[PDB]
Parts: C-alpha cells; sequence; structure tokens
C-alpha cells in the first residue's frame, strides 16, 4: 500500500523574536519510505539542514524528524516543503508561530 | 516505556548512497541505538559490550536481504520488522516478532513450533528461505524468550539515568480568528518528556471539550504537542488550558 504523509511544522521552544530557537518539520504516516524534505527561508532553501534516523510507528506507517537551527525574524514566512510519491505537486506547510 | 524494541527496515531499490538496511533500536520513547548496512556498525544515540548487538543486527541484515532473492519478481520491496520485548505487569516479559510486506503485515514468529509462519505466499517463501539459514530460527527464539528480556533489564540497570528524565512543558495558549464569527484557541505546549501529556479546555470553570491536537518530537527526544478549539469571537477570554503531565506538581492553569 501507499500512504500520503502528514506534516506537522514548530518549534522547539515558544517563539521568541531575536533568540536561537529550532525549526521542525515532521513529516509521518507515509508509505513507502522514499522521501524529499525542505525547509523555506520565504521561498528559498537552507543548505544547514539535519534529521533524524528513519523509523515508523506500530501501523508500519514512516515517519521523519527535519530540523535547523536559527533565529526567527519579524516579517517572514517559513515552511517546509514534502515531496513524495502520493502527491501530484509537492505539498507546502508554512508555519504558524502559535501551533 | 519499559520495552526494548528494534525498528528494521530494507528496501530491494534503494536510492544510490542510500542503504538498503537500517535499524532504529528503543528503549521506550528514547532511542538508544542506530545501525545501517552502509556502515555496517551499531552507533549510540541520544546519551546513551555493544559487540553483541553489532552483530545480532549483522545476521538480520543479511536475513532482510535473502528474502528480496526468492520474493523474485519485479520489486519494488520494502520488508519491515518489528523485534522486541516489554516488562509487563507481573514482571513478565512479552516478545514482539511482527513482519511488514510493502506496508501490510503478513509475517510473525511463532513461539510454539519455533518458527516464523503466514498464509501469503510471499510469507511461505520468505519462511522457507529463513528456516535454510544456519540457525536462524534457534536465534529468534533464543532473542525472543532470553536474549532480550535480559538486554532489557540490564539497560535499565545501566541507564535509569536517562528513564528517569523530566522536563515539564512550556504552555502557550493564543487566540486567532477564523471563518467569520468565530475564533480559534489553541494551547500548545513546549519541549516536554516523558510524552505523555493531557490537554483540555475549560469555559469559565466548565469542562470544555478536548481540542482537535497533534503530537510531535524535537532533535532532542523531548516532545511537542497542541490542541485547538473553535470558539465564538468573543468568548475566549472565557476559556482556560489544562495540562496534566509528570513533570508538575500539579495540573498547570492557562489563562488568555
Amino acid at each position: 500500500i501507499q500512504r500520503t504523509p502528514k506534516i506537522q511544522v514548530y518549534s522547539r521552544h515558544p517563539a521568541e523574536n531575536g533568540k536561537s530557537n529550532f525549526l521542525n518539520c515532521y513529516v509521518s504516516g507515509f508509505h513507502p519510505s522514499d522521501i524529499e524534505v525542505d525547509l523555506l527561508k520565504n521561498g528559498e532553501r537552507i543548505e544547514k539542514v539535519e534529521h533524524s534516523d528513519l523509523s515508523f510507528s506500530k501501523d508500519w506507517s514512516f515517519y521523519l524528524l527535519y530540523y535547523t537551527e536559527f533565529t526567527p525574524t519579524e516579517k517572514d514566512e517559513y515552511a517546509c516543503r514534502v515531496n513524495h510519491v502520493t502527491l501530484s505537486q509537492p505539498k507546502i506547510v508554512k508555519w504558524d508561530r502559535d501551533m | 516505556h519499559l520495552s526494548l524494541l528494534y525498528h528494521l527496515t530494507a528496501v530491494s531499490s534503494p536510492a544510490p548512497g542510500t542503504p538498503a538496511f537500517w535499524v532504529s533500536g528503543w528503549l521506550g520513547p528514547q532511542q538508544y541505538l542506530s545501525y545501517n548496512s552502509l556502515r555496517g556498525e551499531a552507533e549510540p544515540c541520544g546519551a546513551w559490550y555493544w559487540e553483541k548487538e553489532t552483530t545480532d543486527l549483522r545476521i538480520k541484515e543479511k536475513l532482510f536481504l535473502e528474502a528480496f532473492k526468492a520474493l523474485g519478481g519485479k520489486g519494488p520491496y520494502t520488508l519491515q520488522g518489528l523485534l522486541g520485548c516489554e516488562l509487563g505487569p507481573d514482571n513478565t516479559s512479552v516478545p514482539t516478532a511482527k513482519f511488514a510486506l510493502n506496508g501490510e503485515e503478513f509475517m510473525n514468529f511463532d513461539l510454539k513450533q519455533g518458527t516464523w509462519g503466514g498464509d501469503w505466499p510471499e510469507a511461505l517463501a520468505i519462511s522457507q528461505r529463513w528456516q535454510q539459514q544456519d540457525k536462524a530460527a534457534n536465534k529468534e527464539l533464543t532473542f525472543l524468550l532470553f536474549s532480550c528480556p535480559h538486554r532489557l533489564r540490564e539497560h535499565l540497570e545501566r541507564g535509569r539515568g536517562n528513564l528517569e528524565w523530566k522536563e515539564p512543558p512550556s504552555m502557550r495558549l493564543k487566540a486567532r480568528p477564523s471563518s467569520p464569527g468565530f475564533s480559534v484557541l489553541t494551547c500548545s505546549a513546549f519541549s516536554f518528556y516523558p510524552p505523555e501529556l493531557q490537554l483540555r479546555f475549560l469555559r469559565n470553570g466548565l469542562a470544555a471539550g478536548t481540542g482537535q491536537g497533534d503530537f510531535g518530537p524535537n532533535s532532542d527526544g523531548s516532545f511537542h504537542a497542541s490542541s485547538s478549539l473553535t470558539v465564538k469571537s468573543g468568548d475566549e477570554h472565557h476559556y482556560c488550558c489544562i495540562v496534566q503531565h509528570a513533570g508538575l506538581a500539579q495540573p498547570l492553569r492557562v489563562e488568555l
């Protein structure tokens, strides 16, 4: 079977304009394990990105965590771009300081 | 919690430079081990001799790749495995030996007759090949019945430190407008451990709902949660968010 990924974006700590934080893109619930993930800077890409080992939950679906160290500005709109076999076009999800 | 689990994955058609086989080792909700075909060694993880592990997983690596051999047919195939045990109430260990093919459970290990079983033709094929591997099934049985509970008990001893870890969550409650005439209240929990957390909304002392909420990890092993609830504009200040977590001496109330 094939399962379309679920995407969540959030910071490690509460958003403090000017303080060094962490941006997380957590993709999960997908199959197969082939996936492409990117963290966007208002539309750009970060060459400095890291991720956890690819793992899977009890229902056998995969999950992965993509994170980038950073410092929140006051007017941008960060987002995560994910490409997977189950998506016609890459899915784009932005970061809401609230969630 | 109080369980040792190895998550095994093998793919028949890996992308370039990618490994065909990799394993994650988990002690409860914490990853302590990592392994992959490329490196060929069992490495430690997040604040966690070792040979008995790098060997056990090397044998597993052979078996998973071997499963593609007599599955035949154009892939691509994804073979997954769940191996481990957990201390049960009565301090009794319960093993786990399940296998998935392309995301679907199709194989398991029967402790009764000591072999991998299943109805699918492909399970019959893989099971038969594995039986032909020198001492393979004996090792499986031995690990689920003896080695696993033992290693678990050891890591619990020499690693009680990271298990008693407690991080209270930093809370945040914000109100934002959505569809006309309504606002959405979002209650977020940041960087906490253990993973068991609970959020609930209250309305002027009244028990409100348990909103729609996600949950996820942070690069450091701690967690993140959030719960949203939709309310009529102007009714916001009437809500409180209650969080219950092992790292708090008592339920924390969060107001707007």
